[PDB]
């Protein structure tokens, strides 16, 4: 899934 | 998962050269990519974060560019401390993958290995095991391939090898490969061969012996 | 100045549980968006990401190791612990913990996320060996033969690392190559040490082997066989 500070 | 492929895996260079290492991702990672330099025996050290930002305290000869699926690290004027292994790391998707690394070593002229094959000692044989060792001495570049053959059968899964670090005077590497068999299996065959492929050798060289021949 | 340091057992046996501690200074795991992760490196191999934990306590793990890893933090002690269960020999590696910055803030307002894209400070790393072996001294065997000749000693079946090898009590150095040991499937190490000399010197050659762990010193003179 996506990195924390991405989005 | 996401794949990060570095190129080249190994690279030779000299002090003062400009080198560039590249890292490609299987899916876009935006700008979430970092480069590190790791010297033997030490932890990796951050050079570039967020694809192109220069980390504080890192020398300006290091530069990073790219975004999406293709990134590059370039060192504009290679210094002695840069002979090392470099890694890229993606931080857009979990898990936070690392590339395979690219080794940067001192360039020197191609040198083929001097190859030697050693039969197991009678002393070892009495303990029931048989080690056949093959030595590839002082060669360059680092990549070399050793293939063991016993009575012409290709061996697999029964050997181990290790390589020295680049010699500080020679700039060459040496490689030791050990073929291990029970004394019993050892005794069931005659021709033990170490086949070596390397860039400096026109064609593969084979060193061998016939067991028990006296 | 941020510094991290790993601690735990250097040796662990298969099926056992490995607990590694990262103690750090210079930041708090209560600081905004900060992370501490763990990365490992088997000898001679690439870096491999294991897990990370943030100050808001979100945890993430490598999918390949998820079932065997637990990461936790102890904010008041400035430590992060990683517990790996059921280890096996392939888990032998140097284990590093590392700091990950949180977004830059301005008057406590997040304004830049670019700094989170890297693990910026690393610990020196802690070497962990997984083997069921008990301490054991090496058996030393002879390795006997541009027109250079080669000979050496095969330092076999010892545990744990390290072992020291020299030639002629330290007087022979040119042409000497002592290779890094390989950890055999048996859980014991093995290494060769060789030396190349002008095919004429065949002068005497003796390897001096010393495995401190087991109090085993051996000097083995090696010559060109045939009586």
């Amino acid at each position: 899934e996506l990195d924390k500070w991405a989005g | 998962a996401l794949q990060l492929t570095q190129s080249p895996s190994s690279l030779s260079a000299s002090v003062g050269d400009r080198i560039t290492i590249t890292c490609r991702a299987s899916q876009g990672v935006t700008s979430a990519l970092a480069w590190y330099r790791q010297k033997p025996g030490s932890p990796p050290q951050l050079l570039i974060y967020d694809a192109s930002s220069l980390e504080s305290g890192v020398p300006s000869r290091f530069s990073g560019s790219g975004s999406g699926t293709e990134f590059t690290l370039t060192i504009s004027t290679l210094r002695p401390e840069d002979f090392a292994t470099y890694y890229c790391q993606q931080l857009h998707f979990y898990p936070h993958t690392f590339g395979g690394g690219t080794r940067v070593d001192v360039r020197r002229t191609v040198a083929a290995p001097s190859v030697f094959i050693f039969p197991p000692s009678d002393e070892q044989l009495k303990s029931g095991t048989a080690s056949v060792v093959c030595l590839l001495n002082n060669f360059y570049p680092r990549e070399a391939k050793v293939q063991w053959k016993v009575d012409n059968a290709l061996q697999s899964g029964n050997s181990q090898e290790s390589v020295t670090e680049q010699d500080s005077k020679d700039s060459t590497y040496s490689l030791s490969s050990t073929l291990t068999l029970s004394k019993a299996d050892y005794e069931k065959h005659k021709v033990y061969e170490c086949e070596v492929t390397h860039q400096g050798l026109s064609s593969p060289v084979t060193k061998s012996f016939n067991r028990g021949e006296c | 100045r941020i510094t991290l340091k790993e601690s735990g057992p250097p040796l662990v046996k298969p099926t056992q549980t490995l607990t590694l501690t990262c103690s750090f200074s210079g930041f708090s795991l209560s600081d905004f968006g900060v992370g501490v992760g763990w990365i490992r490196q088997p000898p001679g191999k690439a870096l491999e990401w294991l897990a990370i934990i943030y100050s808001d306590d979100d945890k993430r793990y490598s999918p390949s190791l998820n079932t065997r890893l637990t990461i936790t933090k102890d904010t008041s002690k400035n430590q992060v612990v990683l517990v790996m269960t059921r280890v096996s020999p392939v888990d032998t590696a140097t284990y590093f913990c590392a700091h990950r910055r949180g977004p830059t803030t301005l008057f406590g307002v997040p304004i830049a996320r670019g700094p989170v894209n890297a693990m910026d400070v690393w610990g020196q790393g802690i070497t962990v060996t997984i083997s069921s072996t008990s301490t054991k001294g090496p058996s030393v065997f002879p390795l006997a033969p541009g027109a250079a000749a080669a000979l050496g000693c095969l330092v076999k079946d010892y545990f744990p690392e390290p072992v020291t090898v020299s030639w002629n009590s330290g007087a022979l150095t040119s042409g000497v190559h002592t290779f890094p040991a390989v950890l055999q499937s048996s859980g014991l190490y093995s290494l060769s040490s060789v030396v190349t000399v002008p095919s004429s010197s065949l002068q005497t050659y003796t390897c001096n082997v010393n495995h401190k762990p087991s109090n085993t010193k051996v000097d083995k003179r090696v010559e060109p066989k045939s009586c």
